[PDB]
């Protein structure tokens, strides 16, 4: 079936996968016609760390998307979260003035607030601050995650590229090195 | 008015000594590392009784995504809004509970694939 | 050379009887094992089992009946579990960790008997019912899958996903009444489908022309006491008859230590919640080997696993309604198709079974306004409107 | 001169003027020699210098 | 009309692609000699260019050891019997 993976002339690929499997499936295909010279890949973010350094047959481009290290400015992300906590108690107290108190432990069954709870979760989703939409929907979703692209140089690490936000991207180079046919002519 | 923020085994370096200003918040910072199950437990529903609070929000460093689990059959218990930051359960949940709270600060499979193709496109392929 | 078992079931005799099977078992290398009793609320539940730990490498658990999420601090370790009750939910699925083996197909697989069932009666029109939330999703892509095109096959007309506990859906009866076809598909909760069938009382204008064939909770009392007389629905060979299931875990779990007996590698979990970081009681090569071929040719599993289990091997009984009891009609082998012996009652056109559907004859059809092609004029006060002739004395025709 | 056959030996002979200029007899044709892509296989051209 | 030429340091070696290459030059037959390779065993690398032969025919000139060497090496990658076609001469064997 593999083999039929030789059938694929395409330009691009896709590809979703456990890090094993990828090792695996990226031996077999080196091996027959899958190269970095008329091929792409992109894979989503569970390849691995980034700063792990990846396997060897894992080839050239391998163009992906996760957060960053950068993004984890540790201080900064658990002020977000204290601070959206907060919002949120202060949006539940601003839409009526019922407070949620401390509660009890692993003592027994007490579910004394457990409609409030239902009322909490309800506004813990569209609740917002510092400027900054930080929302979800009901599945762990940051309605708007500050994602990264990320592809690999000759063989060193992974180069933060590009920047996305909103259906908004920052983008570099407009170009792709072959590892000649890519010719630029000027017009008029 | 509380919220509280743990680091399991986790390279303790912070203070946060701005939290008065964000216009009361008060917190409990507790810094475990034993990566260990029952002492996630007992601490939990130890700090949750002596710390009269909801909504704590940690982190971590390891990837054992059953972190992710264990947190979440915490949350089975009602009314205790978990928010995970850094490993915070590390990777992703990919479903949930109905009475259950939780949030993961995480991108969705269909997220990823929409930025794929954002890119397909604007690269003209 | 000793090797420890343990158990969560609900009665001591149970685990008495469990010891006394692995022993035997054993006599057919220390096999020694342990158990204890399951919690009132749950949550003392990871406390209590993981002192049963407590041994050098305690394997695979065994619990009977939703339950505490015990893989999941057994997930943290690499450890399998027994199959018992294995369908409350989707468990069967590698989110929650690889700690699951079922040997009991959950309510899903069910639905693929179904499709069988089809190959008795040629139906090719039927509509699906599912209760919008985490099950009936499961049944969804099973039989969408299901659905192969590997060439006039059977087609799901339409599907209707209803939202769960409310007690209205007489506007999605509605709308399956201006459907075609005359067979009915449910899956949901006892609870949900004996709403379904209150209001099937204006519903059951489907009845003696209509035919379903529900799913597994709807045959149970709290569906019976509304229940209408065609239900044609299902039942597994073996309810909550933990003992033989017992014998069949003690056999997976004896060829399973005499698998163990190889010493390519050899290691245990740590003795309690010591406070590890990893684990790794060589789980891969465990559940690598458990998936093949287990074969403890006891009671049931007579046949290996699929990644669920199933001992792809259907010991599936067909149970027709004689209007106020269940009846065993025929059965399945898997595939092997067993047919019945007795009457196959349907709603009240008892003996024929109206196999197909009631090809509509109304059609709705929209046109637009063009001027040398469809004429729009206002009618008289009669609401007709009037005759005309065209040059030759033909009557013209409008409508 | 362009492409003919042969008696069935070789079938590319190029007789005439290319073959004057192809078989060593000359070294430059100046005479209306038209431009055509078969005949741009073989030989160089210079540019056009009536249309 | 459409092929390639596959060959490997064998004595019997320019010859065959001289001849070909002379018949291709003429009979106004217009035929496309798409690639010419060369393996020398005592590797895939060369023959995932084996791979960059899009072509329906295909030639080959070798020895029996050698072709079974290759065979295996080709039928991993992209070389089989659907859209493909082979031809040897007579020293394959009895
Ligand atoms: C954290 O790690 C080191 C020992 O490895 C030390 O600072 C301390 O004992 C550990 N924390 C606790 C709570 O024991
Ligand atoms: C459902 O709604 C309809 C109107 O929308 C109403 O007539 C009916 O009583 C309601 N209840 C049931 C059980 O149909
Ligand atoms: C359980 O099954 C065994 C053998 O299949 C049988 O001997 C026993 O009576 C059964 N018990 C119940 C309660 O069905």
């Amino acid at each position: 079936i593999q083999n039929q993976l030789k059938k694929l002339q395409s330009p691009i690929i896709l590809l979703y996968c456990t890090k094993e499997e990828a090792t695996y499936i990226f031996e077999v295909a080196n091996s027959v016609g899958l190269t970095g010279y008329g091929y792409t890949w992109i894979v989503p973010s569970l390849v691995a760390g980034d700063t792990d350094t990846v396997p060897s047959e894992f080839p050239t481009g391998l163009i992906s998307v996760s957060y960053d290290e950068w993004d984890y400015g540790l201080p900064a992300r658990v002020r977000d979260g204290i601070a959206i906590i907060t919002t949120a108690a202060s949006d539940m107290l601003s839409e009526h003035s019922f407070i949620p108190e401390p509660k009890s432990s692993c003592y027994n069954t007490h579910e004394k607030r457990i409609y409030q709870s239902n009322m909490l979760n309800r506004y813990l989703i569209n609740v917002t601050f510092e400027g900054r939409d930080l929302s979800f929907s009901e599945d762990g979703y940051q309605m708007h995650p500050k994602l990264v692209i990320i592809l690999l140089n000759k063989e060193r690490k992974w180069e933060r590229v590009g920047k996305w936000k909103d259906k908004s991207l920052q983008m570099k180079y407009y170009v792709w090195p072959r590892m000649d046919d890519h010719l630029s002519i000027v017009t008029l | 008015i509380g919220i509280a923020v743990i680091l399991v085994g986790t390279s303790d370096e912070v203070a946060i000594k701005d939290a008065h200003e964000k216009d009361v918040p008060r917190v409990e910072l507790v810094a475990m590392n034993e990566t260990d199950p029952k002492s996630i437990i007992t601490r939990i529903c130890d700090l949750m009784s002596d710390r009269k609070i909801q909504g704590v929000v940690f982190a971590d460093d390891t990837d054992q995504e059953a972190i992710a689990q264990i947190l979440d059959f915490i949350s089975a218990q009602t009314l205790t809004p978990i928010l995970g930051i850094h490993g915070g359960s590390s990777m992703i949940m990919a479903d949930k509970d109905e009475s259950s709270m939780f949030f993961q600060f995480g991108p969705s499979i269909e997220q990823q694939a929409s930025v794929m193709l954002n890119i397909m496109e604007e690269y003209d392929w | 050379k000793i090797v420890n078992i343990g158990a969560v079931l609900s009665t001591r005799k149970h685990e008495q009887m469990f010891r006394e099977a692995v022993n035997q078992a054993n006599k057919r290398i220390q096999l020694q094992a342990t158990s204890v009793t399951h919690k009132p609320n749950a949550i003392q539940m990871a406390l209590s089992v993981c002192e049963d730990l407590i041994s050098s490498q305690v394997y695979a658990i065994l619990v009977s009946h939703t339950p505490t999420p015990v893989s999941y601090t057994a997930g943290f370790y690499r450890i399998p579990v027994l199959g018992l009750t294995t369908r409350m939910s989707i468990y069967s699925d590698k989110s929650i960790h690889l700690s699951f083996l079922r040997t009991v197909p959950p309510y899903s697989h069910q639905s693929s008997v179904w499709f069988e069932m089809m190959r008795v009666y040629n139906w090719n029109h039927i509509i699906l019912l599912v209760s919008d939330d985490h099950e009936g999703r499961a049944a969804q892509k099973r039989l969408e899958t299901l659905l192969e095109e590997r060439e006039r096959g059977p087609k799901a007309e339409k599907v209707l996903q209803f939202d769960p506990g409310t007690k209205n859906v007489t506007a999605l009866l509605m709308e399956a009444r201006e459907l075609e076809a005359r067979v009915i598909i449910l899956s949901a909760s006892e609870d949900d489908a004996a709403t379904v069938y209150r209001a099937a009382a204006m519903l059951d204008m489907t009845g003696s022309g209509y035919v379903w064939l529900v799913g597994e909770r709807e045959i149970s009392g709290n569906a019976l006491r509304y229940a209408p007389d065609g239900i044609i629905g299902l039942q597994l060979i073996n309810g909550k008859n933990e003992s033989a299931h017992i014998s069949d875990a003690v056999g997976v779990v004896a060829q399973a230590v005499h698998e163990l007996l190889e010493k390519e590698n050899i290691t245990d979990p740590p003795r309690g919640c010591v406070g590890n970081t990893n684990i790794w009681k060589t789980g891969p090569l465990f559940k690598r080997v458990l998936m093949s071929s287990k074969y403890a040719d006891g009671v049931t599993g007579r046949v290996e696993f699929n990644e669920d289990g199933d001992r792809k091997f259907a010991q599936y009984s067909i149970m027709n309604l004689q209007n106020r009891k269940l009846v065993q009609v025929g059965i399945y082998n898997g595939t092997h198709v067993i047919p019945n012996d007795r009457k196959i009652i349907w709603p009240g056109g008892e003996t024929e079974k109206p196999r197909g559907y009631q090809m509509s004859t109304r059609l709705k059809i929209v046109t637009i306004h063009q001027e040398p092609f469809v004429y729009v004029k206002p009618t008289m006060s009669d609401g007709t409107c009037k005759e005309e002739f065209t040059v030759n004395g033909d009557p013209v025709k409008k409508v | 001169g362009t492409q003919e056959r042969v008696q069935n030996s070789n079938k590319k002979e190029w007789n005439g003027m290319m073959g004057e200029l192809l078989s060593g007899q000359a070294d430059m044709i100046v005479a209306p020699l038209t431009i055509n892509n078969e005949r741009a296989q073989y030989i160089e051209f210079s540019k056009p210098f009536k249309y | 009309y459409i092929f390639s030429i596959v060959t490997t340091y064998f004595p019997g070696y320019q010859d065959f692609v001289n001849k070909i290459r002379s018949t291709i030059e003429n009979s106004f037959v217009g035929w496309e000699l798409e690639e010419v390779l060369l393996l020398d065993m005592s590797d895939s690398k060369i023959q995932n260019q084996l791979k960059k032969l899009q072509s329906p025919i295909i030639l080959l000139y070798c020895t029996k050891e050698e072709a079974t060497y290759i065979f295996e090496v080709a039928n991993s990658v992209g070389l089989t019997g659907y859209g493909y076609t082979w031809i040897v001469p007579s020293l394959v064997a009895g």
